[PDB]
């Protein structure tokens, strides 16, 4: 038939599905070790080949409660965290 | 288990 590898040409949907899933799983498995940081990157890559992040996010939120996902969301923005860590010096009270 | 391919059976 033919060979098999990651990101062959992308014209084929089946190859993209195979790799996309290989990454979805590989990530969960690395996190099963504890490499959350790699899960964020690998998941970001899964989105890079899917192009429909939001669909996948709904699919990830319903298949299992994802704590890593929350860290993916914290890895993305940097400036935002700085505002919070100043505006109200991280956290403040109310009366 | 370390196999997120549960939902992915849908496609």
């Amino acid at each position: 038939r033919a060979g098999l590898s990651k990101l062959p040409d992308l014209k084929d949907a089946e190859a993209v599905q195979k790799f996309f899933l290989e990454e979805i799983q590989l990530g969960e498995e690395l996190l099963a070790q504890g490499d959350y940081e790699k899960g964020v990157d690998h998941l970001t890559n899964a989105i890079a080949v899917c192009g429909q992040p939001q669909q996948l996010l709904q699919v990830l939120q319903q298949t299992l409660p994802p704590p890593v996902f929350q860290m993916l969301l914290t890895k993305l923005p940097t400036i935002s965290q700085r505002i919070v860590s100043a505006q109200s010096l991280g956290e403040d009270d109310v009366e | 288990g370390p196999r997120l391919s549960r939902l992915l059976s849908y496609a």
